[PDB]
């Protein structure tokens, strides 16, 4: 349908798709947080940044977001561009400024999308020396535990719960760097599809409470396909 | 034990006529309730939500987002002093220091009797006319630290 | 005479406040090449992760020290003591009561929970290192 | 200077202003050619002809970007099934150093009403909303009185002046966030939502308020529209012999002799505003730096005066013209403290949607607080440089963050010595652990 040029190579992709879902289908690793295949693209986390050129001869282009950019015919992009790589590392660095030192006692550990993207960008050295922001937690019922300190403000939880699942009791509160995702007050999440939040949230804010009674890491699990 | 009063309720439904959606009246509904009571209490979030026909998490999201809508109890008179860049050049820090001596509080805190609450605010749009502050709906310009006690006396 | 870095008997150490240092994160078990560590996480009413059981099969252990270097709490350490011997191989299987010693061992001062954001007794939110106080969304200050 | 011959020809915006600084009502407004613009539009001209006239005149937006008003008005659909259209008037004015719209709504309220009336007929919008800030108390009193004054003279409501046009105007006060002045975030605030901006494309001309065609215009942009139609497209073009047409509300604020606001044509140089209108600096103060158009603009020096106040002339000098309301910085303001105040405002006014604004800007604030106190470390200034590069246009979701770093990058470029004075402590972000030898760089 459409042909795009990525990092010198040439590929055939669907024109209706955006550049993140085109390139992930070809096996090109682009980091991302706020995009979901079911939920669509909003452009919040700015992690999916690639350098886009106007044509084959344009040497200096601009950084766009691949989840928000259509894969039109004639597209010239570079994932491995140095300025794109530095910016993608910086987005992880900005998310790491307020993240708690919680991975040994986090139930998302070993199954954490934030852990995977941090390694994938190659950010391993801390420069930030100032204080971290903290949040108190809510009670969300017998199924889902709440730890707002681990939130990276990707907005996936509210987009799933209100837009997709049509739940009414989860929203975003506050402003600037004090944004809080949760309920207006403590209490059980009313939706019959609340438990998909543990897979939808890329961090360990929403985790399975029934699994945290008898916790084990993902590598120690024995799995089978079942119904 | 919050109940929407019969005049607050009529004021909210008056402004639902001026929009396609009743969701658009949510900001004014919060200001209507706050004008009568000083601040928006916790039971007013569900009260406004059921009148407008939108969920309470949407109402609470709006109220926490907007700075002037208050979700904590304030004093009888709110003092809002400008701390932006043009007021910084004209000497707001001397006004802030004079406000912290007459009231013996810090910004974000109310007075012990509850007469005044002290809050910083953005640029009031009166930049050419000096350091600026607001007490309720009244704007005072050309502020000096000596003028601070006499100005406060008017608001009892 | 043994040097300080000698790789003999494996112990689990304690905090300077006196609690066990292991948070049952299972990194030592997975990093072991021989697969000689089994453990299960338990959690107190305070909310502190701790191991329900800790089991090392010393018949299989090669004393490589990969478990010690994997540990993000300094709980598991290798001590200068080679004095081991048994009549039964079943007695080479050590439980947590055979491994947990009374003090902090090689690293006298490190406490992991002081770093961690997670809230336990004695450390509410904002009482950790480089952590500010929690600000509510309902706060009057913008 | 204090005597200015305000004429209908050279001061269309401000010549009706009274000397006692009191507002002008519909009886007084109509004696000095008031609503005559909207008579020539509604009774004699088509909606398309008015849009081309505003395009031919060369009217640019006064909100701080300077896009063409007639081109933006031509982005609307030509479909006849899209019957519900809205006109929104941006009366937010939350940028520091911006006090221009306060003059126009408090003392000349019918000027905005007439300007919105003509613009609504051209854009075919049945409803108009004035998005006023809630701090402007006397603006809301005078606007709501002037609307009800015009509703009984038949200039608003249904069958305005005998034509088929029916337009209903509203004033709704804001709840106090600076990002509500962003035009897509104004639409979300009007809808009763958290004021996040929207991604463009699509544009609000096709999909705006409640998924309807919408046009958002600044107060001062709308006030130019009655002058154009009443006098003619040729008068407006020949006011100044410059690439920017019409008159602008230009001013100087700060520690100057006569802070204020004067209507001036484009191409007036900044030194003329500072030394003839504003009376220069106060006695015992030297001139250090100036921001041309509010808080979001890059700083400029004394060498950058004698340079005209146009969009591309300030653009080639490394800055943006913005609101055209300039702020003077004298020799007694420490530049690091001035920037720290600026970034504190910008950080706390972030809507929180996108990562490099929500998390990048608080890091800049904390570094500047360290620099101001003297606790800055040697890697701090190179971090501020990196933040400015990565918060530029297209990297964040809206233009808030690019406007935030524009004072920061100019102040490092022109005043690096005061930023370098903050660096008095070495680099250490880690504490020693007994029994563990560190990795020594
Ligand atoms: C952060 C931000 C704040 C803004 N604030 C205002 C404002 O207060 N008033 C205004 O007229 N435009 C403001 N704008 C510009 C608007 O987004 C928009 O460009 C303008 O209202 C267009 O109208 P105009 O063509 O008449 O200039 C702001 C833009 C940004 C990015
Ligand atoms: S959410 Fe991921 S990165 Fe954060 S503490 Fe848990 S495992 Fe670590
Ligand atoms: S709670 Fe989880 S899903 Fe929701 S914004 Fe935070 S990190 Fe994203
Ligand atoms: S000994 Fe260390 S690595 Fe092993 S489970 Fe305990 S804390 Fe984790
Ligand atoms: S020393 Fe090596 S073999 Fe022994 S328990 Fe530790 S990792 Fe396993
Ligand atoms: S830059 Fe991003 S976070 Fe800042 S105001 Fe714009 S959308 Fe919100
Ligand atoms: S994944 Fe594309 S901007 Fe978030
Ligand atoms: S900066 Fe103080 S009112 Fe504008």
């Amino acid at each position: 349908m459409a042909t795009i040029h990525v990092d010198g190579k040439e590929y055939e992709v669907n024109g209706a798709d955006n550049l993140l879902e085109a390139c992930l289908s070809l096996g090109l690793d682009i980091p991302y947080f706020c995009w979901h295949p079911a939920l669509g693209s909003v452009g919040a986390c700015r992690q999916c940044a690639v350098k886009q050129y106007q044509n084959a001869e344009d040497t200096r282009g601009r950084l766009v977001m691949s989840c928000m950019t259509p894969a039109s015919d004639g597209t010239f992009i570079s994932i491995d561009d140095e300025e794109a790589k530095q910016f993608r590392e910086s987005v992880v660095e900005w998310l790491m400024t307020n993240h708690p030192h919680d991975c040994p006692v986090c139930e998302e550990g070993g199954n954490c999308h934030l852990q995977d993207m941090t390694v994938m960008t190659g950010h391993s050295f801390r420069r930030y020396r100032f204080t971290k922001r903290t949040h108190r937690n809510q009670d969300l019922g017998p199924f889902i535990s709440h730890e707002m300190n681990r939130c990276i403000a990707c907005y996936r939880c509210v987009r799933y719960y209100k837009d997709y699942a049509d739940g009414t009791d989860l929203g975003v509160y506050g402003a600037h760097d004090n944004v809080y995702f949760g309920r207006p007050e403590d209490g059980t999440l009313e939706s019959e599809f609340s438990g998909n939040l543990v897979e939808i949230c890329p961090t360990g804010v929403f985790t399975d409470k029934t699994h945290s009674e008898r916790y084990n890491r993902k590598w120690d699990m024995q799995f089978a396909p079942s119904i | 034990a919050f109940e929407l009063s019969a005049a607050e309720r009529e004021a909210i439904e008056h402004e639902m006529h001026h929009y396609e959606d009743p969701r658009a009246a949510s900001i004014e509904a919060l200001k209507i309730v706050q004008k009568q009571r000083g601040w928006v209490p916790d039971g007013a979030i569900h009260a406004i939500a059921d009148v407008l026909g939108i969920p309470a998490s949407d109402v609470e999201g709006v109220a926490t987002f907007y700075s002037q809508i208050f979700r904590q109890p304030v004093g009888r008179h709110v003092i809002r002093y400008c701390d932006s860049v043009v007021c910084h050049i004209n000497g707001y820090q001397g006004i802030q220091a004079a406000l912290e001596k007459k009231l013996n509080i810090k910004p974000g805190q109310t007075t012990f009797d509850g007469r005044f609450t002290l809050l910083p605010t953005c640029c009031l749009g009166n930049c050419d006319k000096g350091p600026n502050m607001m007490i309720d709906e009244d704007t005072h310009a050309h502020l000096t630290p000596e003028a601070i006690p006499e100005l406060l006396e008017r608001y009892k | 005479y043994l040097p300080p870095r000698y790789r003999g008997r494996i112990v689990l150490t304690r905090d300077p406040d006196g609690e066990e240092r292991c948070v049952a994160c299972n990194l030592c078990a997975v990093a072991c090449p021989v697969g000689c560590i089994s453990l299960q996480k338990a959690e107190t009413k305070d909310g502190r992760w701790y191991p329900e059981f800790f089991r090392i099969n010393f018949s299989r252990c090669i004393f490589c020290g990969l478990c010690e270097e994997a540990c993000p709490t300094t709980a598991i350490q290798l001590t200068p003591d080679f004095e081991m011997g048994e009549y039964k191989r079943q007695d080479l299987v050590y439980e947590k009561e055979d491994l947990l010693i009374s003090g902090p061992g090689k690293y006298p001062e490190y406490n992991f929970y002081r770093m961690a954001g997670m809230a336990i007794d004695g450390k509410d939110k904002g009482e950790a290192e480089n952590e500010a106080k929690p600000i509510d969304v309902k706060s009057l200050l913008p | 200077m204090k005597n200015i011959i305000r004429t209908p020809e050279t001061h269309p915006l401000t010549w009706r202003l009274r000397d006692d600084k009191q507002p002008v009502w519909l009886d007084e407004y109509r004696s000095k050619n008031g609503y005559e613009g909207a008579r020539k539009a509604l009774t004699g001209l088509s909606p398309d002809e008015i849009v081309n006239q505003v395009k031919d005149a060369g009217l640019k937006g006064r909100g701080g970007a300077g896009f063409s008003t007639g081109l933006k008005w031509s982005l609307m659909p030509k479909d006849e099934s899209m019957n519900i259209r809205y006109l929104l008037c941006n009366a937010d004015e939350m940028e520091p150093g911006t006090y221009k719209d306060r003059l126009l709504m408090e003392q000349l309220p019918h000027l905005l009403v007439e300007g919105m009336l003509i613009s609504a007929f051209a854009l075919k919008a049945y409803r108009g909303y004035i998005f006023l800030r809630g701090e402007y108390i006397e603006a809301a009193v005078n606007l709501r009185r002037a609307i009800a004054e015009a509703t009984e003279a038949g200039l608003l409501g249904k069958n305005i002046m005998g034509t088929g046009f029916d337009f209903e105007l509203f004033v709704h006060t804001g709840a106090g966030r600076y990002i509500c002045g962003e035009e897509t975030a104004l639409i979300n605030s009007l809808e009763g939502r958290r004021a996040n901006p929207r991604s463009k494309p699509p544009f609000p001309a096709t999909s705006g308020a409640w998924g309807k065609p919408t046009c958002v215009n600044n107060v001062e942009t709308l006030c130019n529209v009655p002058a154009i139609l009443a006098n003619g497209v040729e008068w407006y073009q020949n006011i100044s012999k410059s690439k920017d047409a019409g008159t602008k509300l230009m001013g100087f604020s700060g520690r100057v002799k006569n802070p204020g606001l004067w209507e001036l044509p484009f191409g007036t140089t900044a030194r003329e505003i500072l030394e003839d209108y504003a009376g220069g600096m106060r006695d015992g103060l030297k001139f250090k730096a100036w921001q041309p158009g509010g808080a979001g603009t890059d700083f400029l020096t004394e060498a950058h005066l004698d340079l005209p106040m146009e969009f591309e002339s300030i653009g080639k000098a490394g800055s943006r013209l913005g609101t055209a309301l300039a702020m003077a910085v004298d020799h007694e303001i420490n530049m690091v403290s001035l920037v720290r105040n600026l970034e504190e405002f910008f950080a706390r006014e972030s809507c929180g949607w996108c990562t490099p604004c929500r998390d990048g800007l608080p890091w800049s604030v904390k570094i500047l607080r360290a620099l101001e106190r003297g606790e800055g470390q040697p890697g701090d200034i190179e971090t501020l440089e990196q933040l400015c590069r990565f918060l530029g246009p297209g990297k964040t979701f809206c233009a808030h963050a690019p406007g935030a770093v524009e004072p920061l990058q100019s102040a490092i470029k022109y005043f690096r010595e005061e930023f370098e004075a903050g660096i008095k402590q070495p680099f250490s972000n880690t504490h020693l652990i007994n029994g563990i030898q560190p990795n020594l760089l």
